[PDB]
């Protein structure tokens, strides 16, 4: 906040408003990725109170009211996973809350209604009707379902119960999301260390530079290290920018899988 | 927001203008209650002052004091001062200082450094390179002879504040102790030491009221910062006096008076952005604070921060304008409101055991697809650009070698892909097709 | 005689308190896996600096002789001890033979494992820790003493438990601070690959 | 125009126009086929034929609704035709493209106005002022300037040319399965189940008319995963199961057309007790 300092970034006009501009486009399209891989649909669907699921039991990914309303396997999620200067965080729109609710529409509806309520508004049909339609979406005959209904319900119910036991016991998975927390600690604790890097100005603090030079000498390395600065803060943004490629390219593939493999069933093999 | 973003009519939105702070109240400086002031007694008005070869020397230390006021004496002849920045001579509280003294030619008064035309720093009075001070001298007879002496040469310079005790070329100009050029003038220098640590001797500042809680400019000796000086809820090592976050910015200090360790909370900042329809359909704009509470800036509170001119909502809509953490604003019966968001309409599915529903009957439902599919084919030349192609120019700009002909091929490859990208969209038909008549 | 210490001899970098974290430094420290050499009066070269201790509460163990010259005639550091209550000075000596000029600086401020450290100009760093050769324990010592001196500290000699020394190199170190700011566990960053 | 340019493409807008009249004509005329080889020309009420069989409703339900539909779809492209015709904003993409090329550009030319601590950011003021002695140092600063400014300038371009191709590769892919084809893959056509879509160029970029089913009203039915008739279980062919409250039908999953269920439309899978949920019927043999 440097007034002295400001006087001299004018030097370099519009870099900073860029900057800024980028990292708004940036912040418009994390909303706009978890709008667009979320909200997939525009209507939240409300959960039957009777569980009635011809065997099947969603418990653990359903919400239970009693906890924000998330599901059980959610809490193991935020539990496994984990600066504050120039640098802030933005809330998103969709709260973690909101997008629990969400979540919860989606979920509703493919257990309700199958995959109808991505073209539609949701048609429901009993959840071993749609399991028997998911089973000729891979040539496996529907009658395949019942003969072993409560077989399957106990196989599915049983690996939701090692999904838990995995994700209790390890991060493993975890590690995915774990590392763009990671990534972004160390490109922001990195922007900070920066501040801290010299760029050969007798100090890396631009308030001590202004502590211990008269301006005419002071100049002289402030545009150090407003260059040195400056040229991190556009390295910084660039990997932010190329992480925000990989990042849309990710949205727009878990979008393209909330479309074709949770709205639907995508034959697309693995 | 029209100036910003460069219209007189801005369209409906969201935008962030600037980031707005809450200015600090104070500025602040503190350290240890110093008790005693800079003994230039012990020197400044010393019976004896040394031949420069070997140079005397004394301390000064707890002091408070404005170092120009030597200016003041009636016994001094002159008092200049060393290239870096002198102003700063009452800034940052001095952590150890000395004066020192000893006799030379008056025209060596301009000697006292390194670098100079001088016989006297170099093998007698040599200053560490970025060491700090002053040179204050007068003609002997203002206080109190040819056994005063310098030195002509050694084989190389000598240490750095260091006397080369030994058993050597000496001489004297027209030397009485009663007696510019040949004149032995009498010297003491102010010598003021770099070492970071609380404060010894200082400028002409006191330590003012630990003023907690308010957002402050402030010093604790030389620890200099910006912030909300509230007090912590953590424990020091005994000999540490400040302390670093996670961030490794600085997270806290001890009042440089008593164990009051202070941990610091940022003086707020908070994003600014303007809520407004388009500016041709009102004037009325709604200004949120990003993160802050609703303290020092109709007003309400967010989980995103504090808001201001837009009016709380209860009932939830599609969101016409975002503002964050489920908050949205439109403007409506007119004034901008604001509301947590719909989620969409709420739908109960009416599921069953067995309960199903079909389409009775559809819509075909022709819907618009925008993609961009090139760029503007650009193109620029480095040195058209940089240098208008100015040869004056261009040699230089050739010094700086392939990143003019990389850049220029950059965009080159981009031209020649916009065209590969029309046809990987469009020239998936080899053929030309006529429609029927 | 000798022994390999491992751990002990690490000191506090600098004022600057932080909390529960990993932090990281680099100055003159004791090299890990410390082969200290074991004494039970003989003169010693100072080397990059000192890492002395001494297991004693007999307290026959006194001080140091530091600096140069060491034995009177001309100036060098002489240092001698009770807990905390030190006695400094770099005088051309005299020395009392059994008790049990130019001070251009003077000043007044087995159980008992008293761990000392010496470097630059000049700091000293120490710790009282209880015990009942020098075993591989821990330590970190408090940053006690700054010294503008200017003496050319090359040699030294204890002055009279028992004791033991090592020397210091410059190194890359890394730190574990707690919930009060203490380094509870250090790693020499040149010590081997795991380290590293 | 300032040392700035920009380049034509190869294929000009009318050629573009040409283009897509090409494809669309082949979208028109010869359904998916020319993607494949030969353009095998298909009567159009052939394709939508088609289309419906790709979305699992059968096409003789697009015969009994034909005219029904297209006058549907010409409402559409008429709504269409409304919401461009009024809304300016349904080009936000292109526009925000075309807006965020004129701000690099702009932005570059604002910075060659920029001075990076020389005297001038105009260079012919410090030709006109000063000896190579001194003008290389201001020289140097302001080539260091519009270098930066230029690197920074090529890597946006090239991180936007990267969303663009990607965006390119997607619209190619949409011009390959959307259109040359007909994607089974949900919401890869947008919201409805898809049938068809055709091209539109516009400056730097396209438009895809989406023809997506979308189904409207419905009607709430009882049902069951399988029916017994012989103490055999019997299941649909295709289709599913359902009775309005007296009699049980088969229909097909996304259009409400009631059939008898029968051997014809059926088969059996051994005795009923392994089911959950299935109820008694009478199936019909023809
Ligand atoms: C549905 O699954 C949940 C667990 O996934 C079952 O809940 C457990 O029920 C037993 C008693 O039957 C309790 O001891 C456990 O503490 C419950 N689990 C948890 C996480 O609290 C539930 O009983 C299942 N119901 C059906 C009908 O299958
Ligand atoms: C499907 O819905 C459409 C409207 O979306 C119905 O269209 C009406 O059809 C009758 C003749 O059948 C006309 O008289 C009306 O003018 C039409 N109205 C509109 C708004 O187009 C259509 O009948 C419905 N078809 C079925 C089988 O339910
Ligand atoms: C279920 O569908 C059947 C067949 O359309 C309906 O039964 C017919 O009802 C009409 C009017 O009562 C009679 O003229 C027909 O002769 C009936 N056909 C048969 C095979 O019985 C039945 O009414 C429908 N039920 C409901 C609840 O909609
Ligand atoms: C379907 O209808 C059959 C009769 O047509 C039912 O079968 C009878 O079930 C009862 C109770 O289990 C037995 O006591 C009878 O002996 C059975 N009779 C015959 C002829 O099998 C059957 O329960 C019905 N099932 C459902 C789900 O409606
Ligand atoms: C500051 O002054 C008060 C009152 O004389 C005294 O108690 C306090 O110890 C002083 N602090 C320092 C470190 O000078
Ligand atoms: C020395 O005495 C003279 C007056 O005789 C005065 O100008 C000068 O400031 C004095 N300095 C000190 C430190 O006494
Ligand atoms: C201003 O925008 C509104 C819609 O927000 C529109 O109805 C109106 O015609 C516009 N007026 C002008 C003068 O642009
Ligand atoms: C605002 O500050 C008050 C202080 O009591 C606190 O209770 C409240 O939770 C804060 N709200 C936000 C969103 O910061
Ligand atoms: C919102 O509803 C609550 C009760 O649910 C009421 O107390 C409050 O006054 C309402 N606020 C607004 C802005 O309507
Ligand atoms: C310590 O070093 C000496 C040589 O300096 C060596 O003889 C001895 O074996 C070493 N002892 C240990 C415990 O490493
Ligand atoms: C310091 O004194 C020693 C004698 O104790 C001498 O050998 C050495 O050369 C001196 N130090 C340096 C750095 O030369
Ligand atoms: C005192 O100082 C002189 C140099 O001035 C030195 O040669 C001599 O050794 C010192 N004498 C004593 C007794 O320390
Ligand atoms: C502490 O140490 C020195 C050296 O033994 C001694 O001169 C001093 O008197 C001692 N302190 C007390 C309280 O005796
Ligand atoms: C920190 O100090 C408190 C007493 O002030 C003590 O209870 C706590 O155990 C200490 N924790 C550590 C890790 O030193
Ligand atoms: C079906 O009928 C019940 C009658 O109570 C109604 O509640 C439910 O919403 C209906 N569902 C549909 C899809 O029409
Ligand atoms: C549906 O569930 C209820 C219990 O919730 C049960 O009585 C009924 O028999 C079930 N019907 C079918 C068709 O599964």
């Amino acid at each position: 906040d440097s007034t002295e300092c400001s006087n001299l970034l004018l030097q370099y006009g519009s870099f900073c408003t860029q900057l800024n501009r980028a990292l708004t486009g940036i912040a418009v399209e994390q909303d706009k990725n978890t709008q667009e891989v979320f909200a997939q649909v525009k209507q939240i669907y409300k959960t039957p109170p009777i569980k009635d699921f011809g065997g099947f039991n969603f418990s653990q990914i359903l919400p239970d009211p009693s906890k924000s309303k998330r599901s059980f396997i959610e809490d193991l999620l935020f539990n496994k996973v984990t600066k504050f200067n120039g640098l802030t965080v933005l809330p998103p729109l969709l709260t973690d809350e909101m997008i629990a609710q969400y979540t919860s529409a989606l979920l509703a509806g493919t257990i309700t209604s199958g995959w109808t309520f991505g073209a539609g508004a949701a048609l429901q049909i009993p959840f071993a009707m749609q399991m028997a339609y998911r089973f000729n979406g891979i040539g496996v005959t529907q009658n395949v379902l019942y003969e072993n209904q409560k077989l399957i319900a106990n196989q599915f119910n049983s690996a939701i119960g090692k999904i838990q036991d995995s994700l209790s016991s390890t991060a493993s998975a975890l590690g995915k999301l774990q590392d763009v927390v990671n990534q972004n600690a160390q490109a922001l604790n990195t922007l900070v260390k920066q501040l801290s890097s010299n760029f050969g100005a007798i100090s890396s603090v631009l308030n001590d530079i202004l502590s211990r030079l008269d301006k005419v000498e002071a100049e002289v390395q402030i545009d150090r290290l407003i260059t040195g600065r400056l040229q991190s803060l556009q390295t910084y943004v660039t990997q932010q920018l190329i992480r925000a490629a990989e990042i849309r390219a990710s949205a727009n593939l878990a979008a393209t899988k909330m479309s074709e493999c949770v709205l639907g069933q995508s034959k697309r093999v693995d | 927001t029209k100036c910003t973003l460069k219209s007189f009519t801005v369209e409906k939105g969201i935008y962030q203008t600037s980031n707005f702070r809450v200015q600090p109240t104070e500025s602040i400086v503190r350290f240890p209650n110093i008790t005693n002031l800079c003994p230039f007694g012990e020197v400044f008005n010393a019976t004896r002052f040394a031949s420069v070869y070997a140079w005397n020397r004394k301390r000064i230390s707890n002091c408070v004091a404005d170092y120009s006021v030597l200016y003041n004496s009636a016994s001094f002849s002159t008092f200049k001062c060393y290239g870096v920045s002198p102003t700063k001579l009452n800034d940052l509280c001095f952590t150890n200082v000395y004066a020192d003294s000893f006799v030379i030619r008056g025209d060596e008064v301009r000697q006292i450094a390194p670098g100079q035309t001088g016989k006297i720093a170099d093998y007698n009075y040599k200053l560490p390179d970025d060491f700090t001070g002053c040179v204050i001298a007068w003609n002997s007879n203002n206080l109190d002879n040819y056994n005063y002496l310098y030195r002509l040469f050694r084989k190389s310079n000598l240490k750095p504040f260091e006397r080369d005790i030994s058993t050597f070329p000496l001489q004297s100009y027209g030397f009485q102790p009663t007696n510019v050029g040949y004149q032995p003038y009498r010297v003491v220098v102010l010598s003021f030491e770099l070492l970071h640590a609380p404060a010894t001797v200082c400028g002409p500042k006191k330590s003012t009221n630990l003023v907690k809680n308010k957002c402050v400019n402030f010093n604790f000796n030389g620890l200099t910062g910006t912030g909300v000086l509230t007090e912590s809820n953590k424990k020091f090592l005994p000999f540490q006096q400040f302390g670093r976050d996670i961030a490794d910015t600085t997270d806290a200090v001890r009042d440089p008076q008593t164990l009051e360790i202070l941990d610091i909370t940022p003086c707020s900042f908070g994003g600014v952005s303007v809520i407004t329809p388009g500016t041709n359909t009102s004037n009325q704009v709604a200004v949120l604070y990003q993160g802050v509470n609703c303290t020092e800036v109709n007003v309400f509170q967010t989980r995103a921060g504090c808001l201001i001119g837009a009016e709380h909502v209860n009932n939830s809509y599609e969101c016409d304008i975002p503002i964050g953490a489920g908050i949205c604003a439109s403007y409506q019966t007119q004034s901008i409101i604001a509301y947590t968001m719909s989620l969409g309409a709420e739908n109960s599915v009416a599921y069953s055991n067995n309960s199903i529903a079909i389409p009775t009957n559809f819509t075909i439902s022709v819907t618009t697809e925008i993609l961009p599919v090139s760029m503007t084919k650009t193109s620029v030349d480095c040195t058209m650009y940089i240098c208008g192609d100015s040869t004056e120019c261009s040699n230089l700009l050739l010094q700086y070698g392939s990143f003019c002909t990389q850049l220029n091929r950059a965009l080159t490859g981009i031209a020649v892909e916009q065209d590969k990208n029309t046809q990987e969209v469009f020239a998936q038909v080899k053929q030309i097709y006529k429609t029927p008549p | 005689a000798y022994t390999n210490s491992f751990t002990r001899g690490v000191y506090y970098p600098d004022k600057v308190f932080r909390s529960s974290v990993l932090h990281s430094t680099q100055d003159l420290f004791l090299p890990f896996f410390s082969n200290v050499t074991w004494f039970h009066n003989p003169v010693l070269p100072f080397n990059d600096g000192v890492y002395f201790a001494s297991t004693e509460k007999s307290n026959i163990i006194r001080g140091w002789i530091f600096g140069t010259t060491l034995d009177s005639k001309t100036q060098s550091l002489l240092i001698v001890n009770n807990a905390t209550n030190v006695v400094i000075k770099v005088c051309e000596f005299q020395f009392c033979n059994d008790p049990f000029n130019n001070c251009t600086f003077e000043y007044v401020s087995f159980k008992n494992l008293r761990e000392f450290v010496f470097k630059n100009y000049f700091k000293i760093y120490s710790k009282h820790t209880p015990i009942n050769d020098l075993p591989q324990g821990f330590s970190a010592l408090e940053p006690l003493v700054d010294l503008p001196i200017g003496i050319n500290i090359t040699r030294f000699q204890t002055l009279l438990a028992a004791y033991y020394v090592g020397y210091l190199q410059p190194r890359t170190f890394l730190l574990k601070y707690n919930e009060n700011g203490t380094i509870t566990d250090a790693v020499d960053c040149a010590l081997d690959p795991l380290s590293e | 125009f300032n040392g700035l340019t920009v380049l034509p493409p190869l294929l000009t807008d009318e050629m573009i126009a040409q283009y897509t009249s090409a494809l669309l004509a082949g979208t028109i005329t010869s359904g998916w086929t020319f993607g494949a080889g030969a353009a095998l020309q298909i009567p159009f009420a052939m394709q939508m034929a088609y289309r419906f069989n790709g979305i699992g409703v059968t096409q003789n339900v697009l015969y009994e609704n034909q005219k029904l539909i297209a006058n549907q779809f010409n409402s559409a492209i008429g709504k269409i035709q409304d919401s461009l015709s009024s809304t300016a904003s349904a080009l936000g993409k292109l526009q925000d493209v075309v807006n965020q090329n004129a701000q690099a550009l702009n932005t570059l030319v604002k910075q060659l106005s920029s001075n990076f601590g020389a005297i001038s950011s105009v260079l012919n003021d410090i030709l006109s002022r000063l000896d190579k002695v001194e003008a290389e140092v201001q020289i140097d600063r302001l080539i260091t300037g519009r270098l930066q400014s230029l690197q920074t300038y090529v890597t946006q371009q090239l991180i936007r040319a990267a969303e663009i191709r990607a965006s390119a590769n997607l619209a190619a892919t949409k011009m390959s399965e959307c259109v040359l084809g007909q994607s089974k893959r949900v919401d890869f056509c947008g919201k409805g189940y898809h049938l068809m879509s055709f091209p539109q160029s516009a400056p730097h970029g396209v438009v895809f008319l989406h023809v997506t089913y979308v189904p409207a009203q419905e009607k709430n039915f009882t049902t069951a995963p399988a029916i017994c008739h012989d103490g055999k279980a019997h299941f649909p062919r295709e289709g599913v199961f359902v009775s309005n409250g007296t009699h049980w039908f088969v229909t097909q999953r996304n259009f409400y057309e009631p059939q008898i269920i029968t051997t014809d439309n059926t088969f059996v899978s051994g005795n009923c007790d392994v089911v959950i949920g299935i109820v008694n019927n009478t199936v019909y043999d023809p």
